[PDB]
């Protein structure tokens, strides 16, 4: 569905670095990224947001939902504010949660990459 | 104003 091509990418990066990043780090609770060899890549800013959306908010076989976590709640708010039309689209097991959050941190690093 | 569910209000 939603196409992140019209978002204010710079504002979303400022929001991530200001407040979301520290919450993913807190969630990871000392587990390091080298515990997980499989990573998820992305190719440009909207594609990164698409994958960020999917890993943050979609249930998976190994991680039922992260939607109530602080980093997720803050992600949702950032997308609601800075992606035109995003909020309209939102009106309607834990064994892989750390792996998933570690993958999210990598997707955000690529989102945040200097141009 | 409609606040979304599970959505932080701190950017305001
Ligand atoms: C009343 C709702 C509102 O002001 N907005 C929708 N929204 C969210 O619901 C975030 C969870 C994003 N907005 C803001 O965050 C303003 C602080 C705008």
């Amino acid at each position: 569905m939603y196409d992140f091509t019209n978002c204010d990418f710079e504002k979303i990066k400022a929001a991530y670095l200001s407040t979301i990043s520290k919450d993913l780090i807190t969630y990871m609770s000392g587990t390091k990224s080298t515990e997980f060899n499989n990573t998820v890549s992305c190719s440009n800013r909207p594609h990164c947001l698409t994958e960020i959306q999917s890993l943050t908010f979609n249930p998976t076989a190994g991680c039922a939902s992260l939607a109530k976590e602080m980093f997720a709640m803050k992600t949702k708010a950032a997308l609601a504010i800075w992606c035109p039309g995003y909020s309209e689209t939102q009106i309607n097991t834990t064994n892989k949660c750390l792996e998933q959050v570690s993958q999210l941190q990598g997707l955000w690093r690529r989102f945040n990459r200097p141009l | 104003c409609h606040w979304l569910e599970n959505c932080w209000r701190g950017f305001c």
